[PDB]
């Protein structure tokens, strides 16, 4: 893992409450290979490494209970093969009028180069 | 029907340092017209102190969310109601100054 210069490897994303991308920073393309528009409406489960799906399901449940929390380290499968390690600070955004959740805002920081 | 909204990043002084291109549909500006400007420069006079106070409070909240509803001057010079939900982020591995992440949605002022 590489923990220096993480600002240059950080990208923002926005999600529905059912784990779909509704927005992604163009910075993801240089880091992981995806174009933001191809992520839209797609599930995080299409990209989590198989070893991490479980923990990330629990982590999402933790997020929904706490309102904000860090994800724990996990791996995203990269567009052209292999994966990168990353970690996410998640924040649920609520409608103040009825306190229903509207979306999840994420600050994602990539912790490695693409690995096999 | 999905809300119309866009993400922005600000320094703690309120200056836009990143703007998601959904801003065009939301408030009419290209991202390059917002970058480098303070959010308060688009704020209705009656809401300017409110917005300053909101940005001050969000820094004190050290990552927790604050939300504010205020009037934002669109590219067509019309006052749009915006609800901004904001929080700070700081890279946990360094001591970089924190910045502010906002999600900005056009909402109704109606009962
Ligand atoms: Br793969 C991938 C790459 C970047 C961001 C994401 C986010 C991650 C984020 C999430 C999941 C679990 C805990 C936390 Br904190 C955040 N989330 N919530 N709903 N959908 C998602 N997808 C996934």
């Amino acid at each position: 893992g590489e923990f220096k210069g993480l600002d240059s490897k950080t990208f923002l994303s926005e999600h529905s409450m059912d784990m779909k991308f509704t927005y992604c920073d163009d910075r993801i393309t240089e880091l992981i290979g995806y174009h933001p528009e191809e992520l839209l409406g797609r599930s995080a489960y299409e990209f989590y490494h198989a070893l991490d799906s479980e923990n990330m399901t629990k982590s999402h449940q933790n997020l929904c209970t706490k309102g904000q929390v860090v994800s724990g380290q996990y791996r995203m499968l990269a567009k052209h093969g292999g994966y990168v390690w990353l970690e996410t600070q998640g924040t649920v955004i609520y409608n103040p009028r009825n306190l229903q959740p509207q979306c999840i805002m994420c600050v994602n920081y990539v912790l490695s180069e693409i690995e096999k | 029907c999905q809300p119309t909204r866009f993400i922005s990043r600000h320094n703690i002084e309120g200056i836009f340092t990143f703007v998601d291109h959904r801003c065009v549909a939301t408030v009419g500006y290209q991202p390059q017209e917002l970058l480098g400007k303070n959010i308060v420069e688009f704020c209705h006079p009656e809401d300017q102190q409110l917005l300053r106070d909101s940005f001050q409070q969000v820094v004190k909240l050290k990552g927790q969310v604050l939300s504010v509803m205020f009037r934002f001057r669109s590219k067509n010079q019309e006052w749009l109601w915006m609800r901004t939900s904001s929080f700070t982020f700081q890279n946990p591995y360094s001591d970089e100054i924190e910045y502010i992440i906002c999600t900005n949605t056009n909402v109704k002022n109606s009962s």
